[PDB]
């Protein structure tokens, strides 16, 4: 059924599973028309499909041409998401296909179940966790590839860089969700924390900076304080 | 006008005949039901006084044989049987009518209720849903499960309604996923009508039979089927006009006949609110919407 705090370690067992987050699929700017009405302009989006055990991220870039001439775009976006995840599963060798797909928003359940009818053995599940994957577009290299795309494209990343050489999946996912939660709560401050030290760089083949173990401890503490600080600012605490 | 003789009434029971019902006391001199209108199916049903558990009954058509009822003290129920000795039958009916030991089917002349509830119900289709080919009549009870219920346990005792499943490969064409799930016209018109039922009369007959089993026996699986067959039409953007108009009439009379105090258990709020207020056909069921809003406004 639903995935929550109680069954949290299941994410890191040896059953292949994917999170699917559709919050960045259909993205718009709202603006005024010459006549003083309101209209939207779409910008490129992405499906965020993540294996939380291995860090493998299947970033399917949704180019604005897929919306041309279509109606009810927020509804279509869910079905397009499900169509693309289905296509990804079919493209994978049998032994790489997931046994479960966890959707971050329950409105994805029916579209994904319907597109996956050919896979009765793949469980489609919701989650009670509030995961910060909407902030994926605050990772500079991901945003860059999405905005530069001129056509539909899939790009593969490891969202954990090389962390699994030194830490467990559980700890890597905790670090990821902390970083993303901080970027979601105060993007500017979080990016300042990550880039303030001129001597620490991001490898060409990585998404995040090359921090030592002790530096990650400092960074993680700074991200926690940012999240708490913003909570106080929000609720006047 | 045909007759169903009873051999006797040895246990206290409430006896239904179609939408009518009456109470028979233990060992009361009751010997059957006369003046049953020819031209329709009928149902004769039972609820014992000492154990209101298990409503059960028999669908029959007096054109297809001479049927009587007798209590079986071993299996503990009133059983329908067929009389193959016509002169025995007629002599038994004549004697019981002369002694005035039969109730009369109490149809008012102006009243088309039963016809309207059974317009599309045929005995031959009932006998395919309820499989017991040695009898010309069909037994149904409160606990019988449907084939669909069984898939999600004795197959011979099952209600073989046509399986309807909105999230199934049968309902969804590869490559038309969103289209077919949000507009069920393909599934209604091509899969169900053209493919399985052959025509709308057979579809409505099964819908009507499902409702009647839900109402008279409290059969939960039948209620599920009734609601599924309504939702399938209402969730289709493209439905022949004659079917929409006929559905409105069918549902109007079903809602009119439903006992008011059974609504909480026989009517699915989600389905009815979706069908009347959100679906493609929300504006096509004027008679049914009016009776629902005047009679069950709470549900909505
Ligand atoms: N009709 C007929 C045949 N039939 C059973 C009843 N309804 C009977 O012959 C008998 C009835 C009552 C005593 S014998």
């Amino acid at each position: 059924g639903a995935m929550n705090s109680s069954n949290y370690a299941e994410l890191f067992n040896n059953d292949i599973k994917l999170f699917v987050d559709d919050t960045n699929v259909y993205r718009v700017t709202v603006h005024k028309t010459f006549e003083g009405n309101v209209a939207t302009k779409a910008i490129n989006g992405c499906i965020f499909t993540l294996n939380p055990k291995t860090g493998h991220l299947f970033l399917k870039i949704i180019h604005t041409s897929v919306w041309a001439g279509q109606k009810r775009l927020s509804q279509l976006a869910k079905w397009k998401t499900a169509e693309e995840v289905s296509a990804l599963v079919r493209s994978l060798p049998k032994e790489e296909q997931p046994k479960q797909i966890i959707v971050t928003r329950k409105a994805m359940l029916d579209p994904l179940e319907v597109h996956m009818l050919d896979f009765p053995n793949i469980a489609i599940r919701p989650t009670e966790l509030r995961l910060p994957f909407s902030a994926a577009m605050s990772i500079d290299k991901l945003s860059d590839v999405v905005m530069k795309a001129t056509e539909p494209q899939m790009v593969l990343f490891n969202i954990y860089d090389d962390w699994l050489d030194r830490i467990s999946s559980y700890t890597a996912f905790s670090r990821l969700t902390l970083l993303l939660r901080a970027l979601k709560t105060n993007e500017e401050s979080a990016k300042m924390i990550l880039l303030s030290d001129p001597t620490i760089t991001i490898k060409s083949y990585h998404l995040w900076p090359s921090f030592t173990d002790e530096q990650w401890i400092t960074i993680e503490s700074q991200m926690r304080d940012l999240i708490l600080t913003e909570y106080g600012r929000k609720y006047n605490v | 006008m045909n007759t169903v003789p009873f051999t006797s009434a040895p246990i206290e029971v409430t006896i239904g005949i179609d939408q009518y019902s009456f109470n028979v006391k233990e060992n009361q001199p009751f010997h059957g039901i006369k003046d049953i209108p020819i031209g329709h199916v009928h149902v004769i049903h039972f609820q014992h006084a000492d154990n209101s558990s298990m409503r059960y009954g028999y669908w029959f058509d007096c054109r297809m044989g001479n049927f009587y009822i007798q209590y079986d003290p071993k299996d503990g129920l009133y059983k329908m049987m067929e009389e193959r000795d016509g002169a025995k039958f007629e002599n038994i009916v004549h004697n019981f009518k002369e002694r005035q030991m039969m109730v009369s089917y109490p149809k008012i002349d102006e009243d088309d209720t039963w016809y309207n509830l059974t317009e599309f119900v045929q005995m031959d289709k009932i006998r395919k849903i309820v499989r017991k080919d040695e009898n010309q009549f069909s037994y149904v009870d409160s606990s019988m499960t449907t084939v669909q219920e069984n898939e999600l346990s004795d197959p011979a005792h099952s209600l073989n309604y046509t399986v309807i499943n909105f999230k199934s490969r049968e309902a969804i064409r590869p490559g038309h996923e969103m289209e077919d799930f949000l507009d069920k016209s393909y599934y209604l018109n091509t899969v169900m009508l053209q493919g399985i039922f052959k025509n709308s009369s057979n579809y409505f007959g099964e819908l009507q039979f499902a409702f009647l089993n839900a109402m008279f026996f409290g059969n939960y699986g039948s209620s599920l089927q009734w609601h599924a067959m309504i939702e399938l039409i209402c969730s289709s953007a493209t439905v022949p006009k004659h079917m929409l108009d006929k559905l409105d009439e069918i549902l109007y009379y079903q809602i009119k006949t439903l006992p008011e105090q059974y609504s909480d258990i026989l009517l699915n709020e989600r389905v009815w609110n979706i069908c009347l207020y959100s679906s493609f056909q929300k504006n096509s069921l004027h008679n049914t919407e009016k009776i629902m809003e005047n009679k069950y406004p709470e549900l909505l």
